[PDB]
DNA sequence: CCCCCCCCC
DNA sequence: CCCCCCCC
DNA sequence: CCCCCCCC
DNA sequence: CCCCCCCC
């Protein structure tokens, strides 16, 4: 029934592995079966909105861990404070979303926590009546059906309210969640589960206490326990609505009924530190407005066939672009992120032969220069959200006939002809902290075998402060891919950040609890894998006069000096253990060479 | 399609009558140069000026729209312009008067603005400031004829 | 110079003794020499938008300051976190604003602070040079001269973009102090503002979402902030004219503005500042000015003592609705505006005294128009108005207005509609709109309105989501009522004190708990024996309450909760004020609780 | 009829205070469409001084004082007014030239205007060299004009 | 104290 | 030169 | 000419 | 995995 299936998701959810494997980047699988135990670091099973799977995954430490038992590292107290990866990406064209990428250790400390005391999260789960985004878009629970709980619950409804929480996972106060959880004059009163959560959580971000780190399954987890405590606040007070995240929608008939809500809505954002979006808050009165509508879209391609002329089929797919990107602008949520999926079934159903597909996206027209996929990526360079989608766009249509050099030639000419305009880009996304727009265009770079763009004092300039690790590792790959440039001027780069950022923390503290923790694994790990010629290493130091021991170079360029550095090495000790194992964080490729596509 | 690309925005400029407001005497001007036009016959710049007023009694307020000759002139004209832009590091994409601009930076579309000005002033043209408007993406596009066709 | 006038303001703003006078109640005076060695009791020298100065100020405790040393009392280490007096107030109609008053403890703890590190204020304020609100509104440095200061920084301006920092006070995360002033990099690694943080987060309870808002204390740990925002911008050679969270920066070329805004953006983010985006406009010359008080100031230049009483009726009540309006278009505290110049005209204009009483006194026989009741009436509809009402009332009291005549007025009022105040006072209660409930009963107590509410209905306000304030105000009401007896009231409060200390570890004492001024305007009341001591020991054998060394041991015997906590640091503090007679609360010239002359 | 409550018994400062309202009351008065409400700036402050038989040495002060706590000085901000429309270059100037004969210094306007220009000579420098390369002609005649008068 | 009166959080 | 003042 | 059709 | 594709 309705609380058997309700059970098999969440029995599924909280497992330790799980969480890491898809959690860490928000990853959602559809069947069960697609938990194998194998890496299968290749393909991609499930999909996400953030970082690249092929370059960025877990499932080198997913093996490790269905193999190994890591809880002895955290089963004791008194969690490590670790600086996450700050990365930031868009909300319009005109604002941001600020995501933390919590420190690899810190987070299996909180992970296994959650999972330890799943019975706090599931059982209010299961009881909850009003939340639709309490399924984390898993398993067999999609759109459709999050869609169709909530028209049951708004029933009855002349009309609608909607309300928006603003910036919420940004200002939500974490010592909001004891009061939430166990009642604001409950927690005035030490050692429970909510403040054990609540000192795990600020762990995360350096005790920092304004925001949750946000951009995983755990933050998601955590958040939607809070606001189903809301719910059933809400409940007691025989009120009933529909909501996802941050967002309501109260169904009501006299005006009354609403006041009422509002105030008693009111009063729990007051007692809670939240505060509602006014610009955002609507009353629709029916006939019920639904901008949503894609039938329009997926029926764009009904009356093309096989049989259809290549030259159709590219200005039918380049008409639908268009169709959809103004789509968007008519308020169709979602409309733009539909055009990968359904250019993708089309074709599939429509069973173009995979020698007409690579005409399709390799045809330059010579009268005109078009070629429709230098439109798809141009599109895609017009919100890096949509970066992981484009790349998939590719991988689909790679494996359906497309020529992996066609792809890489036309996107390297996009590069070419548009060299001005991208290096005045990337100046304004590092002077800016834009993070996902330089990351897109440096993972671009790397997946596409692109060398033209940057010369060597224009990559190392990227190996500075205020750049994100991701973009760190992605600029790094990118000097390394090319022979003729020397380690040498990139290990003085990195070794001055290093022991920069080291220098704002206090001297004894372990460098795998502080900043670039991220790309200080990337770079121990191919060190200690000798990418860096040991011998290449020895010449940089001698250039510095660093004094030696046993351990080897008192630099921060040698693990083995750095990871004994500091009173609490939970952290070094931790991410030792992966080195020594050769766990990466950080994909080489098929054959380790840093190639990306066939 | 591949004008815009690069663009986050895209900057609408039409210029206002420009067939029936069109100075003939600016044809030489932008040709040649409204510098090089006071030095004074005998050019093909003159000359397709002479040949261009001949047709409508000597007279020189606009060019007699209608046939193809006075396009081809005014493409010839439209394109000096063009390259008058293109010299100053500018892209964009034209029909006729019509202008669209990419662009991702404000100081770009002010910097277009200025020499566009410019250039407009120095010609005896004039912008249709009704017309100008800038489309943020995601784009508007109400030109689809899918459902109709 | 403009320095030589910025030292002497802020040398005589930073004295802790100052700061308690006429900051914790955000008061303001024009003059040095208002800061009189006696205590004002009837005289209210200083102007303030918050709490009535007649029942609610401090100049006993400061009183007992200019005798004792209680730096002595506070040099220490680890704080003592208080919990504040939690009074929301409204922001707009459908708005709301939540100050956080201090515990006294804590409060003075700061305010010693601040003063034994006035060094790292005032040198960061006089070289200031784009924040107006760096004044606080004291001495001559008044609205006009701020504006003078705001032009010459438009100047080669053809723009103005305004730019408005979104819930300022109560979003502003705490541990950021340390970031704007020292670096964020550097506060990785217990110094000035590293002190400066824990000590404000423990009026707070050790809340690090917002500052305590309510008081001048905030408003220059504030400004700091903002003052260490300035010093960034000043140093990427950008000019602008800033007023707490409101900016105006000039310009011409959209170069400049999208240069300012990138830069502006950066500092935000880094300090989890938010941006309200909807207050955010441009202004192309020529400027827009809808905030010209030039029509209202000269609205009675037409108008004279030779005309009759009726015509200055007419014309002030004709006045009130052309503010009332010219507010509605947008000309920012006009409203605020119709008590001084009503007073300042009749000043001027050199009414009598008895004419004052029959313009103000008079009812039509006709229409029942008194143009008391209506400025009255219009206080009500927004009670960060309330003090305003009551300083104009002392005014004209003060120029003839009979005190009886006021009072049956406003009885008249409470009469006529007690069907609709008795719905707004069960809804503020239930909705914590805890400042339009002290504004009715603070008209109560000062216009002695006792046929509203029966002795159950004032009872039923002696609970908990009411603020210290009106709980005081609402017990006020029933101690003025003879034949209410002293027992029901008792247990309305014992209840009260032992219900919110169940909230707490037991080992809290109590002066550091939520209700620390009623606690102590009950307490200072029974030593005082206002409370009957032989009216105390019936209730508490009542109760079956156990004795000891020190009395009952009840929360209503202060000597045994004198010595009931872990940390009696904040007890210890409030002890000696009791024992001192040190009185926060004003019982008023012949302690029986009348306010009016 | 905006000064007519004023006369020659009010203070240098309430003059001065009045007149700085009155700029920015004309201002806003042209931005609601009040065809020419600025260019009165210039004449009803000229007239309203003859009107009101104001004294030579008041006239030196109220546009000479440099408020010591704000450094404000009215005829700063007049001439600050004339840079955002280079039209009132004019009527600027012989407003100067009428006040001048009024009882205003001229070593104080060309002292104060020489502060003016030491204060925004980098934002002055910027807007020139953006004339030149725009043609824009009477922005640029304005300055190097009043360089040359002052 | 010796005319004034208004911005915010 | 003998009160004013502003439209294009 | 050999499943298109529309912009100033 | 066995006519789907989109919300924060
Ligand atoms: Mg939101
Ligand atoms: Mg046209
Ligand atoms: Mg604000
Ligand atoms: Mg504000
Ligand atoms: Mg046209």
């Amino acid at each position: 029934s309705m609380k058997k299936e309700f059970t098999e998701l969440y029995d599924f959810i909280f497992d330790p592995i799980f969480l890491v494997r898809y959690g860490y980047y928000d990853r959602s699988i559809k069947n069960k079966k697609m938990n194998t135990a194998k890496v299968e670091l290749d393909n991609e099973y499930g999909k996400s909105d953030s970082f690249y799977f092929k370059v960025f995954n877990m499932e080198s430490f997913a093996d490790y861990l269905r193999s190994h038992d890591l809880k002895t590292h955290f089963n004791g107290k008194k969690p490590l404070s670790t600086d996450p990866v700050y990365f930031n990406i868009p909300k319009n064209i005109e604002a941001r979303r600020q995501y933390k990428m919590p420190n690899l250790y810190s987070y299996m400390a909180l992970n296994y926590y959650i999972c330890d005391n799943k019975k706090e999260f599931i059982e209010v789960f299961i009881d909850n009546k009003f939340s639709t985004s309490k399924f984390f878009n898993q398993l067999n629970f999609d759109y459709p059906k999050t869609q169709e709980i909530t028209q049951t619950l708004l029933y009855g409804g002349i009309k609608k309210l909607h309300l928006d929480l603003s910036n919420f996972y940004h200002t939500l106060y974490t010592h909001s969640i004891p009061w939430m959880i166990d009642g604001k004059s409950a927690s005035k009163q030490k050692k429970g589960f909510s403040n054990t959560l609540d000192t795990l959580i600020t762990a995360c971000q350096y005790d920092e206490t304004h925001g949750i780190p946000t951009g995983n399954l755990l933050s998601r987890i955590i958040t939607e326990l809070y606001m189903c405590h809301f719910d059933k606040q809400m409940e007691y007070k025989k009120f009933v609505y529909s909501r996802y995240v941050d967002d309501f929608i109260f169904p009501f008939t006299f005006e009354n009924e609403k006041q009422e809500f509002l105030n008693e809505f009111n009063l729990i954002c007051r007692e809670n530190n939240l505060i509602i979006n006014d610009n955002k808050t609507k009353v629709d009165n029916f006939p019920f407005v639904d901008k949503s509508s894609k039938s329009d879209i997926f029926s764009f391609f009904e009356n093309i066939t096989s049989t259809n002329s290549n030259d159709k089929w590219i200005k039918e797919i380049s008409n639908f672009i268009d169709y959809c990107v103004n789509e968007e602008h008519l308020g169709n949520k979602g409309a733009i992120k539909c055009i990968f999926p359904v250019i993708t079934n089309t074709l599939k159903q429509k069973k173009v032969d995979t020698k007409n597909i690579d005409n399709i996206f390799s045809k330059r027209n010579m009268v005109t220069n078009f070629n429709v996929f230098e439109k798809i990526l141009d599109l895609s360079l017009k919100d890096s959200r949509l970066t992981n989608k484009f790349l998939t766009f590719f991988e689909n249509i790679n494996e359906f006939g497309f020529s992996s050099l066609s792809a890489s030639n036309i996107v390297k000419k996009y590069f070419s002809n548009n060299s001005k305009g991208l290096k005045e880009k990337i100046d304004h996304y590092r002077k800016n902290n834009f993070n996902q727009e330089l990351y897109q265009i440096l993972l671009y770079m790397v997946v596409f075998e692109i060398d033209d763009l940057l010369n060597q004092e224009e990559l190392l300039n990227l190996i500075d402060l205020n750049i994100d690790d991701y973009s760190l590792i992605l600029g790094t790959i990118l000097y390394l891919k090319n022979s003729s440039y020397k380690l040498e001027k990139l290990l003085k780069k990195i070794d001055q950040l290093f022991i920069n950022t080291h220098a704002n923390y206090d001297v004894k503290t372990s460098r795998m609890a502080e900043k670039l923790w991220l790309f200080r694994y990337f770079f121990y790990f191919l060190n200690c894998k000798n990418i860096f010629s040991q011998k290449e290493i020895n010449s940089y130091c001698q250039s510095q006069n660093y004094n030696s021991g046993q351990n080897g170079y008192q630099t921060e360029l040698n693990w083995n000096y750095i990871k004994g550095q500091g009173k609490d090495l939970r952290a070094n000790n931790f991410f030792n253990e992966l080195i020594v194992k050769e766990v990466w964080l950080i994909s080489c490729g098929e054959n380790e060479d840093f190639k990306y596509l066939n | 399609q591949t004008l815009l690309y690069g663009g986050i925005k895209k900057l609408h400029l039409d210029l206002s009558n420009f067939y029936h407001t069109l100075y003939t005497h600016s044809i030489p001007w932008m040709i040649d140069g409204k510098s090089a036009s006071k030095q004074r016959k005998k050019g093909f710049s003159n000359t397709l000026d002479t040949l261009i007023t001949a047709c409508q009694y000597d007279e020189t307020h606009g060019i007699p729209t209608g046939n193809l000759l006075s396009r081809i002139i005014t493409e010839l004209y439209m394109c000096h312009f063009d390259k008058q832009m293109e010299y100053k590091k500018f892209v964009y994409s034209r029909y006729v008067d019509d202008f669209i601009f990419p662009f991702t930076f404000e100081n770009e579309k002010q910097e277009f603005l200025n020499e566009f000005n410019l250039i407009c002033r120095e010609n005896n043209l004039i912008i249709n400031d009704n017309k100008t408007k800038v489309d943020n993406f995601p784009f508007v596009d109400k030109s689809s004829k899918s459902d109709i066709f």
